[PDB]
RNA sequence: AAAUUGAAGAGUUUGAUCAUGGCUCAGAUUGAACGCUGGCGGCAGGCCUAACACAUGCAAGUCGAACGGUAACAGGAAGAAGCUUGCUUCUUUGCUGACGAGUGGCGGACGGGUGAGUAAUGUCUGGGAAACUGCCUGAUGGAGGGGGAUAACUACUGGAAACGGUAGCUAAUACCGCAUAACGUCGCAAGACCAAAGAGGGGGACCUUCGGGCCUCUUGCCAUCGGAUGUGCCCAGAUGGGAUUAGCUAGUAGGUGGGGUAACGGCUCACCUAGGCGACGAUCCCUAGCUGGUCUGAGAGGAUGACCAGCCACACUGGAACUGAGACACGGUCCAGACUCCUACGGGAGGCAGCAGUGGGGAAUAUUGCACAAUGGGCGCAAGCCUGAUGCAGCCAUGCCGCGUGUAUGAAGAAGGCCUUCGGGUUGUAAAGUACUUUCAGCGGGGAGGAAGGGAGUAAAGUUAAUACCUUUGCUCAUUGACGUUACCCGCAGAAGAAGCACCGGCUAACUCCGUGCCAGCAGCCGCGGUAAUACGGAGGGUGCAAGCGUUAAUCGGAAUUACUGGGC
């Protein structure tokens, strides 16, 4: 049945900043575990995780990729072990993709460079990492860059993310000189080979270039794993060094519990290191069943709703990390079997979605490509076609089986942008795949606000935005330019008051009836009232027919509801008819509004009104580095700002800000905050502006 | 499928009775039943060749209960069949399992022998049939089932069924349950108001 | 080998073969060179469940006409002793 | 290719290498006994129609050719080589 | 016996009339679409356009009772693993069940698809001669004897794969000669010539080289004549529009001889004649699969060829063939093209108009489903295996049919609406209230039939030489249904969970008010609206149909308006 043991089942992801080395490591582990002849690299466009055509072109990797290989190990001392791989893409353009595949992967290996280390993306998958509580290893790659150190990175991950990590392999050599790494277990140095691809290595004689500092950090090492129970600490204050074995399990446990992070170093460019970090994701990165069990709800919840102990003989329960986009069948749902068996045609149940879905093609996977299987044991990682209601995070199951699982929060959309297809009715095309891509992206949203005609898409970065339109060119073809949202504009009188008036002669003899009124503007103020059409009835002169007196102020609402000035409509407007005139015989009520459009219009040219424009409460965090600058850029806007306040671990900056500004403020702040900063808008209260634009847009029709 | 609606409205619009309603009170005491249903029902709309056939088929279809769809099949069959059209169509409108539970008693009108008949309350000769279009054969027996025998209704139905012309071909059995269907109603053993041609050049118009 | 095979007419849930002597390579409903008696399937009632052609059968067969399975049964129950 | 169909073709290809052995053969005798018959000499053709004769049914014995092509064949031959003195 | 019994008009030219004449409406029908609305069941229906391009998954295998054999599992055999001479399981042995790959046989030409091509090489009807036909069936026989290979395999080897090399082999129902065969072929005759294959089951012997030999039966093999079947061929009639297509044709028409075909044939070659077709429409051009039938019609006729069935044709485009009884071959071969995919860059793979499905096009058409339980089909001695045939299920009011959405009662003829001559009327027994029922939906429980068979045991005979072993025909036994939470039946609760669409000037059934003022708008036709609009919009009311309604599109009718029936100058 089960082709490889539960306990020899590593799921594992790749998550660190850009440029980490993450694509190039996986390429190293599709080489140095057979399953790739060529190793590959990425700005050749080589990388076979790179599928998509964007991320050949701009070498990004835009979406996460699940793999999974056989390292038995490095001295083929294990039987293989089936390691799934999800490599992440590190651009905060995509948030999502390290986040919706965090949840599912058991384990974390988070690369780092050398010469950087901890740079932004690191810290930003570190919080995810917290989150979903991943216990993590590190792979400091790019050992073979000027700049490299192995000490300080490790410092900078103590320093900065706040991690306390144990070294694992200190380095041989400088940056260009770096022959290979040292184990502070083995007490070896696994020299690797120039001629084959890192294929060959040779566990060696530990050299005196560096002899030293090799005994401090392995005595560092045990002290910290031997640093799991004081059976090994009575030996170890016994004076005696435990075994290395006892070491191995403390080293496994203290990583679940993610006391410690161990560190590895390697080349994965220059094919040295990579084939030693894939043997320690063996040795403590968790099994599913090395850690407790899934939990959950059920029937709004329970003592123990859900203790789903992973195994071959539990209910079916799964996660669909991710939905993708497949145009043949239309989708491919990858999903995560916490518990149970599941096989082609099975029923599941969605217990968020509360429905039935048939499991028709599941398949394993190589990125793009696709292996199909009958069946998908505990702990395996696999990509289903068929399923068409999933959304991204929902629980597939058998049925009684938990309701909810973990993962229900994710990022929210922090760039706006418009979109029109050069033909203006290939809209609903466009619509239409906007809307599939937004359900891939739960980060990516089309909402056309009805307010304009304008489709509005929202993403998590400019990038994103870009890459979200590529793919639409690309599939789903269309062709669209992207642009400005409108403009929300309000308006409301000032302060003045006069009796104005409006009268038609409806009479002529024989059209027979006539309706006038003499009324009496006001406003209220800008945001005292939640009833923006504000009123006050009063007349006890020419009183219009009774069975609508009551009925003359909503028929004058469709001038408040939209449009008096420049296409806007009003809020805080009061409006009191105070005289009038009639004839209560049958005062027609079509042709008397005409005095009330009249009443309006008079009235308005008289109150002086004027014209409010959408501003918000924006709240920001930063390093406590760039608060001039941020609000040197926010004073650049027309926004005024609200707290002086300042956070711990950074500082919390407050303003108010215009809606039709701040077109891209997001990449602005990243681009002056080094890309360490987020913020929100509130939707506050509305407030006036001198613009030569709020005419302009109605003087583009003139009078 | 079924006329929810004022009966009454149908019957003064057709100015006689069409029996829509039973006989604890006469037809004038519950509606005015002699001006149409509507506000201008007192006014007097000049008839035309086509007004008093469209009357006289709507006249028939709300005596007998059934929609213009599966009239149009009880004048296709009874055209297809032999004899007079007109004649053909009444005896497959007295066939009607309804019909002839209504004619049995059980039910005070027609749409009380449709709930009979569809509450699986009758049986025709014990095979319980609830299809109120049952075309009920000659020979044939139909027999109240148990429980719906002695419910409140069938019986003051079974005693209102009198003051009503008997039947010539129905021996029905008041409490027995039972009642025959000895032979299908000729011609003139029916209201002879209907005029059956008029309809017959309604649809063959 | 012209077989003697029923042909599978009626209704959904509810069929109805009729007993065809057909060239084996045609359809099951398609053409045939005689049908020889009909075969209700869910006849529970008075009337006749199977009704067979026995001297064309006959005929058939001796010019060499394979009987299906069903078919044989079908001479089978038609005969008194089976 | 898709299915096992495939052995049917290796199966077709090996049976024609056989069947144009044997009809090679079988054609180049009446190439035989044609060219004694447009050279003239009734006995050498009869030879010939002897040789062939005997290979020409067994082939359509074997199937290679139909019963009624070998008695063409041989049919034909007779009416030339008796109209050939 | 019955197999029919069937034919309707109206509006509109006019100040009015009668004719002529067109337009329009009333009907029936649809693979429909759109709008609004939508409860259920049954049976059907479902890419009409792009024969446009196709990812993926299935759509053709089977036989160990042809053979060499042993890769996988199992049974055993020898154990000096495990051990308490083992129940606590080590390897070798095809030995046996069995079986991957391989040789071989049969199938793969069926079934499934689409209608591009095809105006006649096709189809339909009716005849005909110059033919072949696997499997199926009948009749008579044979079924001696022998050889050389060859895959699989071993070796070495090459390749990324696909897929190979190069020697050594190893069988056969694979192949080949011989012997033998005549109511078989050729030949007028004489005469000459042609085939084969064996496998399985048990057994009284009795013989061995535990190979078996031998006796049987069960199948299989070769030949010939038959049948059935299927297929090929010929003929005549009929089967579209255009003459704003009148000439076309040179293998062209025929004759002779050779060749070819299963078969006749310019089918073909070489001569020879100069014919042949054509106003009964040749030739060309456009269009088109044809038929039973479907719609309509009183008919005659018109339109049509979705479903279902018969024939034809095509398989990405063009060509050729090979194997074979059958093909010039959907899921085979080869080549040329365009296209797509894989590659380690050296090469390689494919053809959804099979079933689902995607894109696209379109007003518009469904699931990447479940079983082979039925019936068929291939293979097989069977068991069985396979079948996107087929049976079922899903989606969609797409159609037809059936049912429900309550029934009886109920005059303060309520309130409210609307009209009003201000009295009232209408909504309206309508509601409410009262009584009763619970179809269907929803829960819960029972529960046919599609299931025949097949298999194991049994007995009887037939069987032989033998109560074995095979049949065949009964008896018993356990059983086989995807649909399926089946149909249907019973109980539970309460009128709860279930009514909309169009219309109301005349044609045409069903009217008032208000607001509007040749505006906004309506309209199938006529026409409506410029101050009292039943023609627009709303409201109240009414009429028709109803889980549908209306609109648009399409066909016939009405239209005697292409008049053959049945018209006119
Ligand atoms: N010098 C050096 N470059 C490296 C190393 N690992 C990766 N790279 C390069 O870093 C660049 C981006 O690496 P990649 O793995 O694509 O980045 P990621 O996909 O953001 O992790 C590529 O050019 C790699 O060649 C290394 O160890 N040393
Ligand atoms: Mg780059
Ligand atoms: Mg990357
Ligand atoms: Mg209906
Ligand atoms: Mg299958
Ligand atoms: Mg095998
Ligand atoms: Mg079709
Ligand atoms: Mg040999
Ligand atoms: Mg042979
Ligand atoms: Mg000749
Ligand atoms: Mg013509
Ligand atoms: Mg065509
Ligand atoms: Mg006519
Ligand atoms: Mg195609
Ligand atoms: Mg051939
Ligand atoms: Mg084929
Ligand atoms: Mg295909
Ligand atoms: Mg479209
Ligand atoms: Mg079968
Ligand atoms: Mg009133
Ligand atoms: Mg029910
Ligand atoms: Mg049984
Ligand atoms: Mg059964
Ligand atoms: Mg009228
Ligand atoms: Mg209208
Ligand atoms: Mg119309
Ligand atoms: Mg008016
Ligand atoms: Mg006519
Ligand atoms: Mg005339």
């Amino acid at each position: 049945a089960r082709t490889t043991p539960i306990a020899r089942y590593r799921n594992i992801g790749i998550s660190a900043h850009i440029d980490a080395g993450k694509t190039t490591t996986t390429e190293r582990i599709l080489f140095y575990t057979g399953v790739n002849h060529k190793i590959g690299e990425v700005h050749d466009g080589a990388a076979t995780m790179d599928w998509m055509e964007q991320e050949q072109e701009r070498g990004i990797t835009i979406t996460s990729a699940a793999t999974t290989a056989f390292w038995s190990g490095m001295a083929k001392q294990y039987e293989p072990h089936r390691i799934n791989i999800i490599d992440t893409p590190g651009h905060v353009d995509f948030t999502i993709e390290v986040e919706r595949s965090m949840r599912v992967l058991d384990g974390a290996v988070m690369v780092y460079c050398a010469v950087g280390g901890v740079q932004p993306q690191s810290e930003t998958v570190w919080r995810q990492a917290n989150k979903y509580k991943v216990p993590r290893i590190a792979f400091v790659n790019k050992m073979d860059r000027m700049g490299a150190n192995f000490l300080k990175v490790v410092n900078q991950i103590k320093t900065r993310l706040g991690a306390n990590p144990v070294p694992l392999q200190l380095a041989i050599g400088a940056e260009e000189h770096f022959t290979g790494v040292v184990d502070l277990v083995k007490m070896k140095a696994i020299n690797w080979n120039d001629a084959d691809q890192g294929v060959t290595f040779e566990y060696e004689d530990i050299p005196a270039d560096m002899v030293e500092l090799a005994n401090e950090w392995h005595q560092n090492l045990i002290e910290s794993a031997a640093e799991a129970s004081e059976e090994l600490m009575e030996k170890y204050l016994g004076g005696e060094e435990l075994t290395e074995a006892e070491i191995k399990g403390a080293l496994r446990q203290r990583v679940l519990n993610n006391e410690i992070i161990l560190v590895t170093c390697g080349s994965a460019f220059k094919n040295k290191g990579v084939q030693a970090m894939l043997d320690a994701v063996i040795d403590y990165l968790p099994s599913p069943v090395d850690v407790p069990a899934i939990n959950g709800i059920l029937d709004d919840g329970k003592d123990t709703p859900a203790e789903r102990h992973a195994s071959d003989d539990e209910p079916f329960s799964a996660l669909a990390f991710k939905i993708a986009t497949d145009p043949f069948v239309g989708n491919l749902t990858f999903f995560r079997v916490y518990s149970g068996v599941v096989n082609s045609g099975d029923t599941v149940l969605n217990s968020v979605k509360a429905a039935r879905e048939r499991f028709g093609r599941i398949v394993q996977m190589h990125a793009n490509k696709r292996e199909e299987i009958k069946e998908v044991r505990a702990g395996d990682i696999a990509a289903a076609i068929g399923l068409k209601d999933v959304t991204t995070g929902d629980t597939l199951c058998d049925p009684d089986a938990p309701i909810i699982l973990e993962r229900m929060e994710f990022p929210e959309p922090v760039i706006s942008i418009a979109v029109e297809p050069k033909t203006k009715a290939d809209q609903e095309k466009m619509g239409l795949a906007l809307g599939r891509l937004a359900k891939e992206d739960p980060s990516f949203r089309v909402w056309t606000d009805e307010e304009s005609n304008q489709t509005i898409i929202a993403g998590m970065g400019e990038l994103h935005l870009d890459i979200i339109v590529d793919r639409m060119k690309r599939e789903f073809n269309v062709e669209a330019n992207v642009g400005k949202p409108q403009v929300a504009y309000r308006e409301t009188i000032r302060q003045k008051v006069t009796d104005v008036e409006g009268k038609h002669a409806k009479q002529s003899g024989g059209r027979g009836q006539y309706g006038h009124v003499v009324i009496d503007m006001y406003p209220l103020e800008p945001g005292s009232n939640p009833k923006g059409y504000e009123f006050i009835n009063d007349i006890k002169g020419g009183v219009i027919p009774g069975e609508y007196i009551p009925a003359v102020d909503k028929g004058i609402q469709e001038q408040l509801k939209a449009g008096p000035l420049a296409g806007y409509p009003v809020v805080d407007m009061g409006i009191r008819l105070h005289f009038g005139s009639y004839h209560d015989v049958d005062s027609s009520e079509l042709a008397f509004k005409l005095a009330a459009s009249i009443a309006f219009k008079e009235g308005f040219k008289k109150a002086k009104p004027v014209l409010l424009e959408p501003i918000m409460k924006v709240e920001v965090e930063t390093p406590e580095e760039n608060t001039g600058d941020v609000i040197g850029d926010l004073s650049r806007r027309r926004g005024m700002l609200k707290g002086q306040e300042s956070e711990v671990t950074g500082v919390k900056i407050h303003a108010e800000v215009p809606l039709s500004e701040m077109f891209g403020y997001a990449t602005q702040l990243r681009s002056l905050t080094k890309g360490r900063a987020s913020y929100t808008m509130e939707f506050l209260k509305y407030d006036e502006a001198p613009s030569n634009v709020a005419q302009a847009v109605i003087e583009a029709r003139g009078k | 499928a079924r006329y929810l609606g004022p009966k009454l409205k149908l019957s003064r619009r057709e100015g006689t009775d069409l029996f829509l309603k039973s006989g604890v009170r006469a037809i004038d005491t519950k509606c005015k039943i002699e001006q149409a249903p509507g506000q201008h029902g007192a006014r007097k709309p000049r008839l035309s060749d086509y007004g008093v056939q469209l009357r006289e088929k709507q006249k028939v279809r709300r005596i007998y209960g059934v929609l213009e769809r599966q009239f149009r099949n009880y004048y296709k069959e009874a055209a297809r069949l032999k004899g007079n059209t007109g004649e053909n169509l009444l005896a497959l409108l007295e066939g009607r399992l309804d019909n002839v539970v209504y004619r049995m008693g059980f039910g005070a009108t027609r749409a009380e022998a449709r709930q009979l008949v569809s509450h699986k309350a009758i049986m025709v000769n014990g095979r319980v049939v609830n299809i109120a279009s049952y075309q009920v054969s000659p020979n044939d027996v139909v027999s109240i089932r148990e429980k719906a025998k002695k419910q409140s209704r069938v019986k003051a139905a079974l005693e209102l069924a009198e003051q009503r012309e008997k039947p010539t071909w129905l021996e029905v059995d008041a409490g027995k349950m039972e009642g025959t269907f000895k032979r299908k109603p000729e011609r003139s053993d029916l209201s002879a108001d209907i005029n059956e041609h008029l309809i017959v050049e309604l649809y063959s118009k | 080998m012209v077989t003697i095979r029923l042909a599978r007419h009626g209704a959904k849930k509810r069929p109805f073969y009729q007993v065809v002597v057909a060239d084996s390579r045609n359809a099951r409903n398609g053409r045939f060179i005689e049908r020889v008696g009909f075969f209700n399937p869910i006849a529970s009632e008075k009337e006749e469940g199977t009704r067979l052609d026995l001297d064309r059968i006959a005929h058939w067969v001796g010019q060499g006409a394979t009987i299906s399975d069903r078919v044989a049964a079908l001479i089978k129950e038609v005969n008194k002793a089976a | 290719n898709i299915k096992s169909a495939k052995k049917r073709a290796i199966q077709s290809e090996k049976a024609r290498k056989h069947n144009a052995s044997r009809r090679s053969m079988m054609r180049t005798f009446i190439k035989k006994v044609y060219a004694a018959i447009e050279a003239g000499d009734k006995a050498a053709a009869q030879k010939a129609f002897n040789e062939m004769q005997p290979i020409v049914d067994r082939q359509a014995a074997k199937g290679l050719i139909h019963k009624n092509k070998a008695a063409r064949h041989k049919a034909n031959l007779t009416a030339q080589i008796n109209k050939l003195a």
